[PDB]
């Protein structure tokens, strides 16, 4: 994907992802039950935006998800077993 | 002594750079009207919504922004204006600016950076933190944190020609996402899918979110 400089300081998850899709300038949808309530370390730096997603991710319980259209949402993270 | 009539169409954004050199720019379906003269530098925002940025610094004249429903008087400020059928919504990014409703101008009300305000023409309506820097409007993007869907399609609808409405069994449902102005369709069909929501489109200018069946 393309990137972005990111500087979001650590904080809730759930408006760190409104700064963080406005940033990016990019469509992000997905459940707002899903982050309400969780926090993120942040985001600071250069990043591919795919990548950088899952950093601010980090720790959740979440991971991002795309589909056919560019546009990117967000799931619990996937088992891995 | 100077004065100009702006109008965006619906879907627009323009910028302007008034006579002063403060800048403006016009949201979708928005009409201002400026006329600068030896007392004040005059803003009357006529419909629809504006972002002032980088205010002239050394102008002797205040900045005023008013609507039908009172005035924004500037101090050095970043501010977006958003006239709504009742009342005006006043949200401040940098510096501050004192409100002063048509009806009870004084004392005035003043907000500061972080703060969102809206009133009419008798008083203060609400009043909330924001952490925005900036309306994500100017930046081509429309920011939702929890928002209701009626209230997200009825911001959204400001942007196209036709309708777009939910039933009312969803009107609560909460939004949350990013999405590009740059296409609308694109955000109906995020909206609907996050939400497990079918789309109905029989006619061009009527949509209507609905329970999947």
């Amino acid at each position: 994907s393309a990137q972005a400089d990111f500087d979001i300081p650590a904080g809730p998850l759930a408006p760190a992802l409104a700064h963080f899709g406005q940033s990016a300038h990019i469509l992000l949808s997905y459940p707002t039950a899903l982050t309400e309530g969780r926090s993120t370390s942040g985001l600071a730096g250069r990043f591919d935006i795919d990548q950088g997603l899952a950093i601010l991710l980090a720790g959740t319980g979440l991971e991002a998800s795309r589909g056919a259209n560019a546009s990117y949402s967000l799931q619990a993270s996937a088992s891995t077993g | 002594d100077w004065r100009a009539d702006y109008h965006s169409r619906i879907g627009e954004q323009r910028r302007l750079t008034l006579a002063d050199g403060t800048q403006v720019q016009l949201n979708t379906d928005s009409a201002l009207n400026v006329a600068f003269d030896q007392q004040a530098r005059r803003l009357r925002l006529v419909r629809g919504e504006m972002l002032i940025t980088r205010p002239a610094l050394a102008d002797s004249r205040p900045l005023w922004v008013d609507t039908e429903h009172g005035r924004l008087e500037s101090t050095l400020a970043q501010f977006n204006v958003r006239l709504h059928g009742q009342h005006t919504q006043a949200t401040v990014y940098q510096g501050s600016v004192a409100l002063q409703p048509a009806l009870h101008a004084y004392p005035p009300i003043l907000l500061g950076a972080g703060e969102q305000a809206s009133f009419n023409q008798q008083g203060l309506l609400a009043r909330q933190a924001v952490a925005a820097v900036a309306p994500a409007w100017s930046q081509g993007m429309l920011v939702a944190q929890g928002q209701p869907l009626a209230a997200f399609i009825e911001d959204l609808a400001r942007y196209r020609r036709g309708h777009l409405a939910c039933d009312p069994a969803l009107a609560g449902l909460r939004v949350s996402g990013t999405f590009p102005l740059e296409n609308t369709d694109k955000i109906i069909a995020a909206v609907a899918e996050t939400l497990q929501l079918e789309v109905q489109h029989f006619t061009r200018y009527w949509v209507t979110l609905k329970p999947r069946m």
